[PDB]
RNA sequence: UGCUCCACACAAUAUAGAUGGAUACGAAUAAGGCGUCCUUGUGGCGUCGCUGAACCAUAGCAGGCUAGCAACGGUGCACUUGGCGGAAAGGCCUUGGGUGCUUGCUGGCGAAUUGCAAUGUCAUUUUGCGUGGGGAUAAAUCAUUUGUAUACGACUUAGA
């Protein structure tokens, strides 16, 4: 039709951090439309893709992906924690991610 | 959900609006703030004028041109508040601040765009009834902002054209509502009503 | 020739006022105010929808325009009998406010097939409405 | 401490050969749980009789429920408290549906208006006023007028979203 | 304290119509029309029987209820000024130098000029507020009468005249010269 | 055989981060919106809110080929009529017909093997290069010169 989306939008906020030490191994994601941990429990274990573009074609594509998954909820406001096979680059704080509906339980 | 979010700054509390926008910018949302001159600060006009004068007196002693710049315009007073809530010396903070535009009044192209409010930062909701508050336009004028009159004149001109647009929109909305009400009680409408629509 | 004043109608905190609980185990049920404890807390009772007699803060409940005649301090059986006599549920269900609550609950319950049907019906209704707007 | 609870605490001196079966003193204690109630009991028996926890024994502790939790009552409360410069007695009136929440209101009131911590307060007495016109504080007396009804002007609605498209109203 | 309701009553007479906006009061009577902004008080007006208006404060504190009685007086002064009017009379007080008070005009401005105050060569100009009427009355000497439907304007114009003749650089207990309000009353009182 | 604009063709370059729609009164908030009527007002009456949990859009090989019915609507694209918009207008509203689609309704055909998933590629920026179609045909600096200038630069004058 006009929309072909099968993923929920999300935003890469930052790494897990204290006041003055961050941890790139874990990322904080805001899922569009999730406001509480109770809602954020639905997306636990779902796969996240970060989709970006590069100038150099690699394997028949100028588009590249970093694949991760939602591990747990974070705070009271629906923010979740995500882990990616390679850590997100930290210039993507504020950048969009795609949270897929697979693996699917409902 | 919008690509650009236009906030009408009228009747908002400057610091609570500032924190909201600073979080929005850092989270990657482009924000335009209009009618900066209609922003509110809680407290009397004298208190806030005294606070700006205290801000005015601090400057690099040996060269006043390398010191704390004291911007007078309301949009810049808002911008200064929003800086300091943004780590503005970093690349991430610069990229956040580049997602923001603050204007006096409503200029084009935002005249014909939806303006939102932030109820979290609205004075009418936050401030206790009877509490004295300041308007950023008269604060800015008292500390040296020059363009309150031109802003007011252009805003009156915009409000007149906008009221005329609204009169036409209201007439069409009336006609649309009448056609939709007439279509009700038909078969398709009753099936729709059984589905919450 | 006459004094004109805007009345500024307000829902009053009063015995026999009907309230909708928004926070807690009830959260969407109708109760009646039986006592006023202080400026912020009122004793409420919702025996028809099963709200226990309790002291509740006014900030977690929303006053409705509906009121019914009820003595102050009326016990649960008295509250229920006068609630049935005044037919508070039926007056509530007639309100566009309750219609809107039922509407959003019915919308949330729709399946994927039901949503697809809603699209098809909306397009058909739109077809008739647009044709009418063109003719008028 | 979702709220206070009221316990009856009965204790006695330890029995001796000289005096078997001592006198069994009892108090009503407002405390968050059993342990605090027993501690408060000994602390107050410290000030009345020659006995301490080591020379004494807790015979019974029983939570005391409100006889009618769903009846609004006017409570008169006598408290003794230590301010920064001395000790003072006062009497306050609290309207609510139970003794425990009336006392809970009282501790909040003492903290707010006199900066009196729970550390620095003695509940001398709590008693319902069974008759109107024995109520003496105007802040509770104003609520007993016939057919009382007031509005709640300037309703402020809580928004779940960050942005509103409507420029709201405070009507009610 | 937080009183639940505090209540005040404004009585309106036979030939007066009082219209209240959000909190903009318009009082119309025999002598004209007054308007007053009261959007700083947070009170509620309600019409009772076309002879009684009730203004109330709900869940108000000490300063709030004090403002309520203030509002009642302000509306009362509107109704009094639109039916009976306000008339302030001032007396010229001078020991040696006679005070010369006249009404002059400059491009339609209607000033009150004080000349010869303590023998000063400076002429004192006090503007006449809109709605205020100045007259100098026969049968009693050195007196100026200010009249109007607005008590605030009549009183402030009278105060402006009294203040402009403040003796400077002298013992004011000995140098009493000035123009002093001597009577506060009504125009159509009889 | 230079420069500039347009159009289409390939290259390269990147992306602070498209993935249905940024969806326009103003003002008050101890008040308002909408509708209706009149004696056009600080009017009567009705109605609404208690969130956008909305409205709009939205089905078709990432959306194919093809047959009809009903209506004369919707919408796209260029060509076009007029008007408005200077705060940063660069957009808004319209007119006319033309050329498409239309899922408002009823059909017939196609899809497969990307193999049980791999963004599975659909966007908008900049700069080149080529082709074909319009358009225009300068200056500045150094050197020389002045002294209203001047440490040197700079400044300020003159010179087919
Ligand atoms: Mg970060
Ligand atoms: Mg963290
Ligand atoms: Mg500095
Ligand atoms: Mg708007
Ligand atoms: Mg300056
Ligand atoms: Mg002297």
């Amino acid at each position: 039709a006009e929309s072909h989306r099968l993923y929920v939008k999300g935003k890469h906020l930052s790494y897990q951090r204290s006041k003055r030490v961050n941890n790139p191994n874990v990322s904080l994601i805001k899922i569009e439309g999730v406001a509480t941990p109770q809602d954020a429990q639905f997306y636990l274990g779902k796969r996240i893709a970060y989709v970006y573009r590069a100038s150099k074609e690699v394997r028949g594509s100028k588009i590249r992906v970093m694949w991760g998954k939602v591990t747990r909820t974070h705070g009271n406001s629906g923010v979740v924690r995500a882990t990616f096979r390679n850590n997100l680059p930290a210039k993507t704080f504020g950048a969009s991610v795609r949270i897929f509906l697979y693996p699917s339980n409902i | 959900v919008e690509p650009v979010v236009v906030i009408d700054g009228k009747g908002h509390l400057v610091g609570r609006l500032a924190s909201v926008v600073a979080k929005q910018l850092l989270n990657g949302q482009k924000i335009v703030v209009v009618r900066a001159e209609e922003l509110n600060i809680s407290g009397e006009f004298f208190r806030n004028k005294l606070k700006y004068h205290d801000f005015l007196r601090k400057a690099t002693a040996f060269n006043k041109t390398r010191g704390p710049f004291h911007f007078r315009a309301p949009s810049r007073i808002f911008y200064k508040a929003l800086r300091g809530m943004v780590s503005h010396k970093t690349a991430r903070g610069k990229a956040a601040l580049e997602r923001l535009k603050v204007f006096e009044g409503i200029p084009p192209p935002y005249d014909k765009k939806k303006r939102v409010v932030v109820p979290q930062a609205l004075r009418v909701l936050r401030l206790k009834p009877g509490r004295k508050y300041t308007t950023l336009g008269k604060l800015s004028t008292s500390v040296g902002w020059k363009y309150e009159d031109v802003v007011a004149k252009l805003e009156a001109k915009r409000k007149v054209s906008s009221a005329e647009y609204y009169a036409k929109k209201r007439a069409f909305t009336k006609k649309v509502a009448s056609a939709n009400a007439t279509a009700a009680e038909s078969d398709v409408a009753k099936q729709l009503a059984a589905l919450g629509y | 020739t006459d004094s004109i004043v805007k009345a500024s109608n307000w829902r009053l905190v009063e015995v026999g006022r009907v309230v909708l609980i928004k926070k807690g185990q009830s959260a969407g049920k109708l109760a009646a105010i039986v006592e006023i404890i202080d400026q912020k807390k009122v004793l409420i009772d919702g025996p028809k929808a099963g709200v226990p007699r309790q002291a509740i803060n006014l900030g977690q409940v929303v006053l409705t325009p509906l009121t019914f005649a009820l003595p102050r301090g009326a016990r649960t059986a008295t509250v229920s009998k006068k609630w049935a006599a005044a037919a508070v549920c039926e007056k509530w269900a007639a309100s566009s406010w309750a219609k809107k609550i039922a509407q959003r609950e019915r919308r949330a319950a729709l399946t994927d097939f039901e949503r697809f049907q809603v699209m098809v019906l909306r397009k058909q209704k739109r077809y008739t409405v647009k044709k009418a707007l063109a003719k008028a | 401490m979702a709220h206070f609870k009221e316990y009856q605490v009965i204790g006695r001196r330890l029995p001796t050969e000289s005096v078997p079966e001592p006198k069994l003193f009892r108090m009503r204690i407002f405390a968050s749980n059993e342990v605090i109630a027993k501690s408060r009991y000994w602390y107050f028996l410290q000030k009345l009789h020659k006995v301490k926890k080591a020379s004494g024994e807790i015979v019974s502790i029983n939570q005391i429920n409100e006889a009618h939790p769903t009846k609004v009552k006017n409570f008169g409360v006598w408290v003794r408290y230590d301010s920064r410069s001395g000790t003072h007695n006062m009497y306050k009136e609290i309207r609510d549906v139970s003794r425990v929440a009336a006392v809970e209101t009282l501790y909040q009131d003492m903290a707010a208006r006199h900066r009196a911590r729970f550390r620095s307060i003695h509940i001398l007495k709590v008693a319902e006023i069974e008759k109107t016109a024995d109520v003496k504080r105007q802040y509770v007396k104003q609520f007993l007028t016939k057919d009382l009804k007031f509005p709640l002007p300037h309703r402020v609605q809580k928004s779940t979203k960050t942005f509103s498209y409507k420029r709201p109203s405070t009507f009610y | 304290m937080k009183y639940i309701q505090t209540e005040q009553q404004i009585e309106v007479p036979e030939g007066v119509t009082v219209s209240i906006k959000s909190r903009i009061v318009k009082v119309v009577g025999p002598r004209g029309t007054l308007t007053k902004n009261l959007k700083h008080i947070d009170v509620t007006f309600t019409k009772v029987n076309n002879q009684l208006i009730k203004v109330a404060v709900h869940n108000g504190g000490r300063k709030h209820v004090a403002a309520l009685r203030t509002v009642k007086s302000l509306v009362d002064n509107m109704i009094t000024g639109v039916t009976k009017g306000y008339k302030y009379k001032m007396r010229y007080v001078y020991a040696h130098f006679p005070i010369n008070v006249n009404i002059v005009e400059k491009d339609g401005a209607k000033f009150i000029e004080v000349r010869n105050f303590l023998g000063d060569k400076k002429i004192r100009n006090v503007p006449v507020r809109d709605g205020v009427t100045i007259e100098f009355s026969t049968n009693v000497k050195d007196e100026i009468v200010l009249s109007g439907n607005s008590v605030e304007d009549v009183s402030q114009n009278a105060a402006d005249l009294q203040q402009i003749c403040r003796v400077r650089n002298k013992d004011i207990r000995k140098f009493l010269d000035g123009i002093y309000v001597s009577h506060k009353g009504f125009i159509t009182e009889d």
